[PDB]
RNA sequence: AAAGACCAAGGGUUCCUGCGCAACGUUAAUCGACGCAGGGUUAGUCGGUUCCUAAGGCGAGGCUGAAAAGCGUAGUCGAUGGGAAACAGGUUAAUAUUCCUGUACUUCUGGUUACUGCGAUGGAGGGACGGAGAAGGCUAGGCCAGCUUGGCGUUGGUUGUCCAAGUUUAAGGUGGUAGGCUGAAAUCUUAGGUAAAUCCGGGGUUUCAAGGCCGAGAGCUGAUGACGAGUCGUCUUUUAGAUGACGAAGUGGUUGAUGCCAUGCUUCCAAGAAAAGCUUCUAAGCUUCAGGUAACCAGGAACCGUACCCCAAACCGACACAGGUGGUCGGGUAGAGAAUACCAAGGCGCUUGAGAGAACUCGGGUGAAGGAACUAGGCAAAAUGGCACCGUAACUUCGGGAGAAGGUGCGCCGGCUAGGGUGAAGGAUUUACUCCGUAAGCUCUGGCUGGUCGAAGAUACCAGGCCGCUGCGACUGUUUAUUAAAAACACAGCACUCUGCAAACACGAAAGUGGACGUAUAGGGUGUGACGCCUGCCCGGUGCCGGAAGGUUAAUUGAUGGG
C-alpha cells in the first residue's frame, strides 16, 4: 500500500504515498467528533513558544477512547477509519450494547473483528488488560502509567512495547525507545502493535506538503544575523562558529536535557 | 400612552409642499413628533385628538442639520416627522 | 498607495473607545489626564 | 467586464428647489460637491435590533502574584457564519421591494369551540458544511421568424424576399417533473445515550418489497389585470415637461450560461466550523387545572437605518491629487474568451484657452546602401506570433526536452456530398409533467471539387523569436515596503542530537499556557539541501558523553593555640 508517484510534474517526482484501500470512505462518527481549532503554536500570551507550526488543514477532534474501561462487554471493529490528529488509524468498536467508541487500531485488525477488555480476555492481538494478566515477552501498545489515566505510551503508527520482566508490582517494559521502564502491572495495555506501520515509508515529495500539515518553514541558524541567533554573522557562508547551540543558547550535540528526579525510580536502563 | 402623554406626543403639523401635496392627493398628514414616539403613541394621540381613524402611522427621524457658521460648526436639533393615514373621508 | 489610516469605527471604537479606556487602569489614567487638562473630546 | 448600474465599508447633507458669486474652483463663470434659505430619507417581509454561536474578549467565586495585577471555572459578550416571511406596476424636484394599486407570505396575541399528558438547564435526531472533476437537466439572456404600428426616402433603385420600432409581465398558488438519497412495516427484548424515556442505539423473529424524504424547472393560474408605439382630448407653450381617457400586436423556433438543480454525484487526501432555532423523548413538577393539539373569529408585528457619493471631485492619499479601495450585474458583431476591436443600455470630452509650426526634449510613423561595424552588454528597437496538418535533435530521472527546430494551407463565391441536435406528425405505456419517433423549419460539425480578386486572405486589434556551449541553484516558492529577486532564504530528502510524558523545549516572579487533547513511525533543536556515485585520515585543543581510585575544593562545624 506504498505508492510512489509518475513525474508527470515536477513536485510530483519523489511523491510516495500510503493508500489504504481498507480505510472508511464515509463521514466519521458524528457523535464522537469535536472541534478542535489551530494555534500557531501560540501561547496564553499569544506568544509563539513552540516554532513551525501554522497554516494546516481544519481537523475534527476524534475522542479516542484510550481507558479501554468497558470490561466483559465484547465489540466489533466493523471499521477502520482515517484520523488526521494522529499518524495511527483508528478503529470505531461497536459494542454489544450499542456504544460506539474510537480506539487506536492495532496492526491486523479488520473491520468485524472482535475484541474485549477485561481480566479474562483472551490473548489476542487486539485486547486490552492489565499488565500482570499480560505474559512475559508480549508485543503491547498503548500502556498506562497511572491505573485510570488511559493509554499514553506506544501509540503511533506502527508503535509497540515489549514486557520483558515482572517483579511483584512493577512490569518492566522495552520501550520502542531502547528504555527499560517500570509500569505498574494495575496498568492496562493493548495487545500488539499498532496500525500503520508503513507510514514511515511515505514521502512527501514537495515543500507545500509539509505546509499541508500545518508545519511552517525552519530558517538555520546560521542563515541570521548574530542579534537573532547565536549562529549568526560572518561574512560569506560561514559555521556556527561555536558549539551548535539552540537559539536560546543550550547545546544540541549531546548535552542531556533531563532533569526529572521524582520519576528516576521507574527507568531500570535508559536509551533514548 | 395611558396619561397626559397624549398631549406631549404631536408637535405641530408639517407645513411642506409634500405635506399639502399629500394631503390633497392621498390622506396622509405629515405631523411632527417627539422623538421618542412610538408608531402606536402617534396613532392613539391622532385618535384621541382631533376625533378621527388612523389606517396606518409610518415614522421616520431626520438628522438636524449643521451650519458650520460663525467661529464653529454648530448643528441643529434631529427631529421626527409622522406620515399619518387615515380613512378617506376624514380631514384631520 | 494603499495608506496607514484604513478607517472602522468599529475598531477605533473597540481600541480607543470610551470604554476601551475604561477597562484598564492605565486607561482611566488617559481619561483623567485628559480631563485635567481640559479636552472638549474625551475619546474616539 | 466601464469612464455604465449597484451592495458593503468610509464620509455625513455633499441630495433637490429658490436666491446668489466675495472667497473656494489652478482661467472666466450667469455654473458648481461653493454661500444663504427652505425642502427631502415612510418597511411585519430590505439591513439591523432580537435568537445562536467561531476566533477572541471579559469573567462571580477560585488559583496565582510586593501592590498594580495575571490566569481562568460557572457564565456573559463577540460575525466575517447559522436562524420567519414580498413581489410586479404606478408615482416625486428630491424616497420607495418602505408611499399608492394589485396579488402574496411569515409569525405572534386574545377569545370561542372540540379533543387531549403537558413539562427542561437534560437524552436523541436535525441543522451541518473540504478540494477537484464530470455529464446532464433547466432558466435568465441572445438571435431569427411571424405579427402589429409607422414609413415609401434631398442621389441610381426601393409596394417589397424592403426599412424602423414594439412584440412585456413578478412573487405566490397548483403541480412533485429531470434528477438525488434511503429498504419499509409489525412484534418481542435489551450491560448503552450521566436519572428517565414510549425517542435513539443494540439484539431476535415474521411479512412485503415499494414506502418515505428531497428536488431545479415545465405547464396552468396569478393576469378580463398591469404594461404597451401611439390616438383622441390640447389647456398649453416656444425645445414639446406635463395635462386624462383610450390604446394594436403581444406569438413560434433556435441558441443558451460562470446563474439554478447542487449543501447533489464521482474521486482524492491535506480528511473538511460551532451553537441555536427545529423535530422528538422523558426528569423534577403539574393532574377537574395548567399546558398541548386542531378549527373559526378578531387583532397585531415595536425600535434603529434608509437622502447622496461609493474605481470616487463626496472614502484612504495635506489637493476637485494619473495612486489604493471588498463584493455584484455585465447586451450586440467578430472572437476560445470576462483578451481585443467597434458599438448598445447608459455615461462622458477629463475647469485655462488661442495661435505659431524654431532649436531642443518627450511619445510615435517611414527610411537608400550596409546590417551589431554600436555598446561594458544587441540596452533599446526591430522581429516572432493564430489554427489545422506534416515534421522535430542531443540528452533524459522515461515524465520530458517539445510549440524543439522547420514547413504547407488559410479570403470570397459556386457544384456535389457526410453526419449532430431539436422537432407536428404518427405509433406506443393510446396509465401521463410517459416512451419511441418525426417532414418541414432552425441549429452545429465536416468532406471532395471548381471558379475568382488583390502586392498581400491568421490582412486590422490581438498574437512565442529561435538555436549551440558553459557557471550557479535541483525543481514550484520566498526576500532587502522605497536603488539588491540573486548563486541569498525556504524546500522535499538526509543525518546528528535531545525528549518516557507533569517530555524535552518556550512564554510567564507564579498560577498557568503552548508542545498536544500529541506519546519515540512522536515532538524539539542543529546542520546539509531533489536525484545519482560517494562522503577519506586526525580525539592532540575546545565542547559533549561516561567513570570515580586519587588530589584539590563552599557554606557549615569549631579541636587547638594566642590574647
Ligand atoms: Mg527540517
Ligand atoms: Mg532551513
Ligand atoms: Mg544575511
Ligand atoms: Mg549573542
Ligand atoms: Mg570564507
Ligand atoms: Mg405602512
Ligand atoms: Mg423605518
Ligand atoms: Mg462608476
Ligand atoms: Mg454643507
Ligand atoms: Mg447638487
Ligand atoms: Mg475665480
Ligand atoms: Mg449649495
Ligand atoms: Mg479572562
Ligand atoms: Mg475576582
Ligand atoms: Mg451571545
Ligand atoms: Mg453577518
Ligand atoms: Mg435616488
Ligand atoms: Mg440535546
Ligand atoms: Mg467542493
Ligand atoms: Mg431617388
Ligand atoms: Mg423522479
Ligand atoms: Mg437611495
Ligand atoms: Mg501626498
Ligand atoms: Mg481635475
Ligand atoms: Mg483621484
Ligand atoms: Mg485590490
Ligand atoms: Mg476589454
Ligand atoms: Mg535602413
Ligand atoms: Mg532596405
Ligand atoms: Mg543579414
Ligand atoms: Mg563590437
Ligand atoms: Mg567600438
Ligand atoms: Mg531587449
Ligand atoms: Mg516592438
Ligand atoms: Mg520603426
Ligand atoms: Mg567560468
Ligand atoms: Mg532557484
Ligand atoms: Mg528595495
Ligand atoms: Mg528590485
Ligand atoms: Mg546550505
Amino acid at each position: 500500500a506504498i505508492v510512489k508517484c509518475k513525474p508527470t510534474s515536477a513536485g510530483r517526482r519523489f511523491v510516495v504515498k500510503v493508500v489504504n484501500q481498507e480505510l472508511h470512505k464515509g463521514a466519521p462518527y458524528a457523535p464522537l467528533l469535536e472541534k478542535k481549532s489551530k494555534s500557531g503554536g501560540r501561547n496564553n500570551n499569544g506568544r509563539i513558544t513552540t516554532r513551525h507550526i501554522g497554516g494546516g488543514h481544519k481537523q475534527h477532534y476524534r475522542l479516542v477512547d484510550f481507558r479501554r474501561n468497558k470490561d466483559g462487554i465484547p465489540a466489533i471493529v466493523e471499521r477502520v477509519e482515517y484520523d488526521p490528529n494522529r499518524t495511527a488509524h483508528i478503529a470505531l468498536l461497536k459494542y454489544a450494547d450499542g456504544e460506539r467508541r474510537y480506539i487506536i487500531a492495532p496492526k491486523g485488525v479488520a473491520a468485524g473483528d472482535q475484541l474485549i477488555s477485561g481480566i479474562g480476555a483472551p490473548i489476542k492481538a487486539g485486547n486490552s488488560m492489565p499488565l500482570r494478566n499480560i505474559p512475559v515477552g508480549s508485543t503491547v501498545h498503548g500502556i498506562e502509567l497511572k491505573p485510570g489515566k488511559g493509554a499514553q505510551i506506544a501509540r503511533s503508527a506502527g508503535a509497540s512495547a515489549q514486557l520483558v520482566a515482572r517483579e511483584g508490582a512493577y512490569v518492566t517494559l522495552r520501550l520502542r525507545s531502547g528504555e527499560m521502564r517500570k509500569v505498574l502491572a494495575e496498568c492496562r495495555a493493548t495487545l500488539g502493535e499498532v496500525s500503520n506501520s508503513e507510514h514511515s515509508l511515505r514521502s512527501l515529495g514537495k515543500a507545500g506538503a509539509t505546509r499541508w500539515r500545518g508545519v511552517r518553514p525552519t530558517v538555520r541558524g546560521v542563515a541570521m544575523n548574530p542579534v537573532d541567533h547565536p549562529h549568526g554573522g560572518g561574512e560569506g557562508r560561514t559555521s556556527a562558529g561555536r558549539h551548535p547551540v539552540s537559539p536560546w543558547g543550550l547545546q544540541t550535540k549531546g548535552k542531556k536535557t533531563r532533569s526529572n528526579k521524582r520519576t528516576d525510580n521507574m527507568i531500570v536502563r535508559r536509551r533514548k | 400612552m395611558n396619561q397626559e402623554r397624549v398631549f406631549k406626543v404631536l408637535l405641530g403639523p408639517h407645513i411642506s409642499e409634500k405635506a399639502t401635496g399629500l394631503a390633497d392627493g392621498k390622506s396622509q398628514f405629515v405631523f411632527k413628533v417627539a422623538t421618542d414616539a412610538t408608531k402606536l403613541e402617534i396613532k392613539k394621540a391622532v385618535e384621541s385628538l382631533f376625533s378621527v381613524k388612523v389606517q396606518r402611522v409610518t415614522t421616520l427621524n431626520v438628522k438636524g442639520k449643521t451650519k458650520r457658521t460663525a467661529r464653529g460648526l454648530g448643528k441643529r436639533n434631529d427631529w421626527k416627522k409622522a406620515y399619518i393615514a387615515l380613512q378617506p373621508g376624514q380631514d384631520l | 498607495m494603499k495608506r496607514t489610516f484604513q478607517p472602522s469605527t468599529l475598531k477605533r471604537a473597540r481600541v480607543h473607545g470610551f470604554r476601551a479606556r475604561m477597562a484598564t487602569k492605565n486607561g482611566r489614567q488617559v481619561l483623567s489626564r485628559r480631563r485635567a487638562k481640559g479636552r472638549k473630546r474625551l475619546t474616539v
